[PDB]
């Protein structure tokens, strides 16, 4: 037990996970175009949820004295699955661009919408893989779905967004935030 | 050390190599049940989506060209597109409802079945590595019996060279000149040989146990130490299983 948590420099904390899931959500990897390893939600059933020091922003860089600089996104969950009941942890503390999508011949966008456990947003859960979106490639699961056609989903159901992106018939014109 | 000579043995390998096919086979088939779900969620929709256009459309067009030709029919024709839509936003807030179950419902059911498959390869792979382990304890134990056997041959041969060897030197022996004392040594060589070999005969049944009790001692930890690879296993498929109770929630494919 040594210090608390101060953004700018890379810091070292230790959580004890206990008998408690860990309860952290990633995105990133060497596998996507983001190139780090970012929580996006802390699940507040989780040990890190009562160690109470990491935010949603927070970026990972090693687990164990593993360096996650060359992990893939599959790499890095299980890096976190292998810690014991003590964990040991280095931490760091929106990117908007546009996406527009053409929908395939049966399936449509072939993306799943889901929103955040506790906040608001609707974000990407899973990229169908021969799927529209996923030829694209340019999506990631995690990426919040700003807008949908010029209308503002920040604030938005996930019924709401479900429904737009269903009904809407040829071009989607998606904005998109990232965690960087 | 050992365990991995133990996993890389022919035997072994294979059972890995038909458990990765199978994976393989579970991630095609939760594929084809993706995709089969996936046409006729879009197929209900787009069917539902084109028929109210068009209704909307008829009548969009009836009050357009009458108004270039009004009175009531505006009031009518707007009550009918009110009662149109408002129907419509519920036909759907209905059906994209029940399109996040069909589908959390099957997500959450493959995602079942791949965690029941990677825990029964982990009890497939434990009981073969044992099984593996005790064959080759078995065959460690009774080629010891073996040499055992042997061992104790080479000492009743070897005692015979010794006792035939102390009676041809004790006849050549010049110094008794006496028969007397010939009979009576030849009884206390008979008698010490005898009580020597005894006592060596004893004291290898002694050191054989000693030895075969060390080979229980080395086996019995190398089935403890898989016991031990075989708990760490579970102990964190337990915490995917944790892990993943909380990441789920609802979900629409779209
Ligand atoms: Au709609
Ligand atoms: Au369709
Ligand atoms: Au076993
Ligand atoms: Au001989
Ligand atoms: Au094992």
């Amino acid at each position: 037990a040594t210090c608390p948590i101060v953004p700018g420099q890379e810091m070292i904390i230790e959580i004890s996970k206990g008998r408690s899931g860990l309860g952290l959500s990633i995105v990133g990897g060497k596998d996507t175009p983001l190139n780090a390893i970012v929580i996006h939600e802390v699940y507040e059933e989780g040990a890190a949820a009562r160690d109470g020091r990491l935010w949603a922003g927070d970026q990972i860089l090693e687990v164990n004295g593993v360096d996650l600089r060359n992990s893939s996104h599959e790499e890095a969950i299980t890096a976190l699955r292998q810690t014991p009941q003590k964990v040991r942890l280095v931490v760091y503390r929106l990117e908007i661009f546009p996406v527009d999508l053409q929908k395939k011949a049966g399936r449509g966008l072939g993306l799943s919408i889901v929103g955040k456990r506790n906040g608001s947003g609707v974000f990407i859960s899973d990229i169908v893989k021969g799927g529209a979106a996923d030829l694209d490639g340019r999506l990631i699961q995690g990426d919040q779905i700003l807008s949908v056609n010029g209308e503002d989903m920040r604030n938005a159901s996930q019924e709401t967004v479900a429904t737009i992106l269903k009904c809407a018939q040829g071009l989607v014109q998606l904005e998109i935030g990232r965690l960087r | 050390v050992r365990i991995e000579d133990l996993k890389q043995m022919a035997a072994y390998l294979a059972h890995l190599a038909a458990q990765q096919a199978e994976l393989n086979s579970l991630k095609a088939a939760h594929a084809a049940e993706h995709s089969t779900m996936q046409k006729l969620h879009c197929t209900q929709v787009d069917k539902i989506v084109a028929q109210y256009d068009k209704e909307k459309s008829t009548h969009e067009k009836i009050l357009e060209k009458a108004m270039k030709k009004c009175l009531e029919i505006k009031k009518e024709t707007e009550i009918k597109i009110q009662t149109l839509t408002t129907d419509h936003k519920s036909k759907v807030k209905e059906i994209v409802a029940q399109h996040t179950k069909e589908w959390s419902e099957m997500i959450n059911t493959h995602s079942a079945e791949e965690q029941e498959i990677r825990d029964l390869h982990l009890s497939q792979q434990c009981e073969l590595l044992r099984k593996l382990l005790i064959n080759a304890h078995e065959q460690q134990t009774q080629q010891l019996k073996l040499s055992h056997d042997r061992e104790s041959k080479e000492m009743r041969a070897h005692q015979a060279k010794i006792s035939m060897e102390n009676s041809k030197a004790i006849s050549q022996d010049k110094s008794i000149k006496n028969k007397a004392e010939r009979e009576r040594r030849v009884r206390e060589l008979n008698s010490s040989n005898t009580k020597k070999f005894l006592e060596e005969r004893k004291r290898l049944a002694m050191k054989q146990s000693k030895e075969m009790d060390q080979l229980k001692k080395v086996q019995l930890e190398h089935l403890e130490f898989l016991e031990k690879q075989n708990e760490q296993a579970k102990e964190m498929q337990q915490m995917v299983k944790l892990e993943a109770e909380m990441d789920r929630r609802p979900a629409t494919v779209v």
